[PDB]
C-alpha cells in the first residue's frame, strides 16, 4: 500500500513519494512550476550574459517633431 | 513383439527452449531521457534563432 505520508510531515520525502507513485500529477506540476520561476530568474541573466533585446518594431509611419523647413526641388 | 512402430532416437533429442525468452533490450531509461532533452534543445536552437531571423525579415519588409 502507498496511501499517504502527508505533504506537511516531511516535504522532500513526500516529493520523492509522489514521484514514485503519482507521476501524472507531479511531472505535470514540475513542468508547470519550471515555467514562471525560470521566467523570473533567467531573463536578467540573458540580458547580462547572452545578448540584449531587439529594437522595437515600428507600428506606423514614425513621425518626427520638426517645423516644416523650406524644401526645394520639383516645383514644375 | 514390436517392430516398425516409431521410437525416439537412441541418442534422444536436443533440449528445447521453454523459458521466457525476454531480453531486456535497448538502453538505460536515463539515456532515453537525456537523448530526448538533446533532440529537444537542438530543435529549440534551430527554432528560436529562425524565429528571430523571421522577425528581422519582418523588420526588413
Amino acid at each position: 500500500i502507498n496511501a499517504n505520508p502527508g505533504f506537511w510531515n516531511g516535504p522532500f520525502r513526500y516529493l520523492r513519494w509522489s514521484a514514485h507513485n503519482r507521476p501524472h500529477l507531479f511531472f505535470a506540476f514540475a513542468i508547470g512550476i519550471a515555467g514562471p520561476v525560470a521566467a523570473l530568474t533567467l531573463t536578467p541573466l540573458r540580458r547580462k550574459y547572452l545578448y540584449p533585446d531587439h529594437s522595437p518594431l515600428p507600428q506606423s509611419y514614425p513621425l518626427p517633431q520638426r517645423a516644416r523647413e523650406g524644401l526645394t526641388g520639383f516645383d514644375d | 513383439p514390436s517392430v516398425g512402430q516409431d521410437l525416439p532416437p537412441v541418442g534422444g533429442y536436443e533440449p528445447v527452449q521453454w523459458r521466457r525468452n525476454l531480453p531486456a533490450r535497448g538502453f538505460r531509461p536515463l539515456v532515453y531521457l537525456a537523448a530526448l532533452c538533446g533532440i529537444c534543445g537542438y530543435g529549440f536552437y534551430r527554432a528560436l534563432g529562425g524565429i528571430q531571423e523571421r522577425r528581422e525579415l519582418k523588420r526588413e519588409k
